[PDB]
């Protein structure tokens, strides 16, 4: 017997997906309460790397 | 042998009684019940008609209509 697909979560997901897709989120590493301004650069600039 | 009674009734000049009449007929028709029902019978699919996504194992596309 025949068995037909009309899904409508697809166009949803898609929708969700290409939200996130356009909003990339990373890392950034600030300093700290007492460390020095230049702290993070260093490591920054090597995570950013890879 | 009740509608064979009906049928020849007429050789002897004669009217089979109701309760004869009623059993030939009912009779008659209980001889194709069991016939009937097995004739019914649905037709496949359609020459056309899409062979539907949900259905693995493609075969025949759309429909066989012949298979």
């Amino acid at each position: 017997q025949y068995r037909g697909q009309f899904d409508v979560v697809r166009p949803v997901v898609r929708k969700l997906v290409s939200e996130m897709r356009q909003n990339p989120i990373d890392v950034l590493y600030r300093p700290k309460d007492g460390a020095r301004p230049d702290a993070a650069d260093v490591l920054m600039g090597m995570y950013r790397t890879d | 042998f009740h509608n064979l009674a009906c049928r020849i009734a007429p050789d002897y000049a004669l009217e089979a009684t109701a309760k004869i009449i009623a059993t030939a007929k009912y009779g008659k028709e209980l001889l194709y019940k069991q016939t009937a029902i097995s004739r019914a019978k649905r037709a496949p699919y359609p020459s056309r008609m899409p062979t539907g996504s949900g259905n693995s194992f493609p075969n025949l596309n759309e429909w066989h209509y012949f298979p």
